[PDB]
């Protein structure tokens, strides 16, 4: 239950944790107290899923911006620096690691996203991003890229979204408005419009994520790329002449990247705690023990004023820098979990054309400045959905092992047609069910909402969907399926005064019914009732409802 | 056996 006598250590696994590891080798070496260092995937996420239960790493590595959410949880211990050892930091590095005036991690290194180019094939990097489209149409001729860097990750595309007017929370007066968000304003449509486009005119892929970027620009493929410091170790390796310089200005205003401060939390449930700063104080935190780290993959401007003087020289330092100004620092408010995910799916939906620019940013808006309202409605509907079952002695008299078999796989179905006639848009604020799935689930929605369904139609159409004839092992399938068309003669007469247009609404409500039943019921249940009441299984929960169970 | 659009009607009215 995070052991004692031991130290656990996670860090994201595109720093340099085989740095850190050595000084754990020789942390391990002197006091004898065993150093692991880890590397999980989604350890932004992962780590406060078992650091509540107790769990967990004993120090954790990330940015400042998600720091603040895991104080409010209390996963976090307040660190105890003497005011001597606050000295050999930057007074602008602390702050970032302040949250609600205590000092909630240690700060390690400033990090900012910079422009790398080649520069033997781009002898002279662009200075506007307008100037990109151009030049990709030429190198293409020669079988090569202009640009390539991760869109997986709003973090990376943030800066062009900003760089016009768009932001996340308002700052006035030393406070962020969580209630005034930027993400959808004139500013960041343009940015993210601009991106799109570039994806539209073949001048950039929409599935481009780290690796693929990586790889391209470390072997030629692609004449720039963006990333951080960390970065510039595995192009070394690599037969490139690379070079660190400012980003692009679009719209004669400069890129403003988002500017994060690695920092080391300790988890509020170890029993290492002085350990722990022991460790990260006189072993990390210290010019041989930043230089290990730094050997292995770059970290920017370091925190500790000493060796931060000594890296000074470095032109790629100087540029992270450069870049930097022009951007601010993030945000390390609760909420900023919330934004990241909003954002994260706009520029994702957006690029791979499941929504326009105007409708993803619309979404983000509205979920980045989060009600479980949606959950809410959504037992309201499923209590209501019951009532309807324990009524219409059709269901009621069916044999039980039928009953349990057609809710088994109509309850999906069923459920999402009770959200519609119950008139509950949603906001999904997930602050791990797919993207295109979501998006799927929707559409279908709306798809509802638009064609304007009378309380018959809906009636007939629940009927239709229960009584399904086709679920396996039925033993009264017979009696179902002559249920079923009945359903589907009523659905037919309320449909029938027609000239025209009717004709074209029958196929329409079907086919719209039809992409219900195929909604994952298992997205349902982490989309409506997860969130407010854990883990759940509905067939059991509804068995329960209706004494089947 | 029948009729089962005036008992659907009927007992989705919740939803009204
Ligand atoms: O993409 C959203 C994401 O951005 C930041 O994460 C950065 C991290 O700060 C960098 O050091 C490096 O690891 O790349 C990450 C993005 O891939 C935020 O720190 C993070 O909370 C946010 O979700």
């Amino acid at each position: 239950k995070i052991e004692e006598g031991k130290l656990v250590i996670w860090i994201n696994g595109d720093k340099g944790y085989n740095g850190l590891a050595e000084v754990g080798k020789k942390f391990e070496k002197d006091t004898g107290i065993k150093v692991t260092v880890e590397h999980p995937d989604k350890l932004e996420e992962k780590f406060p899923q078992v650091a509540a239960t107790g769990d967990g790493p004993d120090i954790i590595f990330w940015a400042h911006d998600r720091f603040g959410g895991y104080a409010q949880s209390g996963l976090l211990a307040e660190i105890t620096p003497d005011k001597a050892f606050q000295d050999k930091l930057y007074p602008f590095t602390w702050d970032a690691v302040r949250y609600n005036g205590k000092l909630i991690a240690y700060p390690i290194a400033v990090e900012a996203l910079s422009l790398i180019y080649n520069k033997d094939l781009l002898p002279n990097p662009p200075k506007t991003w307008e100037e990109i489209p151009a030049l990709d149409k030429e190198l293409k001729a020669k079988g090569k890229s202009a640009l390539m860097f991760n869109l997986q990750e709003p973090y990376f595309t943030w800066p062009l979204i900003a760089a016009d007017g768009g932001y996340a929370f308002k700052y006035e007066n030393g406070k962020y408005d969580i209630k005034d968000v930027g993400v959808d304003n004139a500013g960041a449509k343009a940015g993210l419009t601009f991106l799109v486009d570039l994806i539209k005119n073949k001048h950039m892929n929409a599935d481009t994520d780290y690796s693929i970027a990586e790889a391209a620009f470390n072997k030629g493929e692609t004449a720039m790329t963006i990333n951080g410091p960390w970065a510039w170790s595995n192009i070394d390796t690599s037969k490139v002449n690379y070079g660190v310089t400012v980003l692009p200005t679009f719209k004669g205003q400069p890129s403003k990247p988002f500017v994060g401060v690695l920092s080391a939390g300790i988890n509020a449930a170890s029993p290492n705690k002085e350990l722990a700063k022991e460790f990260l104080e006189n072993y990390l935190l210290t010019d041989e023990g930043l230089e290990a780290v730094n050997k292995d993959k770059p970290l920017g401007a370091v925190a500790l004023k000493s060796y931060e003087e000594e890296l000074a020289k470095d032109p790629r330092i100087a540029a992270t820098m450069e870049n930097a100004q022009k951007g601010e620092i993030m945000p390390n408010i609760p909420q900023m979990s919330a934004f990241w995910y909003a954002v994260r799916t706009a520029v994702i939906n957006a690029a791979s054309g499941r929504q326009t620019v105007d409708e993803a940013l619309k979404d983000a808006q509205t979920n980045a400045a989060a009600p479980h309202r949606t959950c809410r409605e959504a037992l309201d509907v499923l209590a209501k959905t019951v009532a309807f079952l324990r009524n219409l002695p059709s269901f009621c008299h069916l044999p039980h092992d039928d009953q349990r078999r057609l809710l088994e796989c109509c309850w999906g179905p069923l459920f999402l047609l009770g959200l519609a006639q119950d008139a509950v848009t949603f906001e999904v604020a997930e602050a791990q069910p797919s993207l295109a799935a979501v998006q799927w689930l929707q559409r279908c929605l709306e798809s509802f909402w638009s064609l304007e369904l009378g309380p018959k139609e809906y009636a007939y159409l629940k009927g239709t969907i229960l009584f399904n004839p086709d679920v396996p092992g039925l033993r009264a399938s017979c009696h179902i399926a002559h249920l079923q068309q009945e359903a589907h003669w009523a659905l037919c007469e309320v449909l029938e005064p027609w000239y025209p247009a009717s004709q074209g609404r029958l196929a329409r409500i079907l086919l719209m019914a039809s992409t219900l039943r195929n909604i994952p019921g298992t997205l349902l249940v982490d989309l409506f009732f997860r969130p407010i009441m854990g883990d759940v299984d509905i067939t059991e929960l509804l068995e329960d409802m209706l004494l089947l169970r | 056996m029948h009729r089962v659009s005036a008992a659907l009607e009927e007992a989705n009215k919740v939803f009204l």
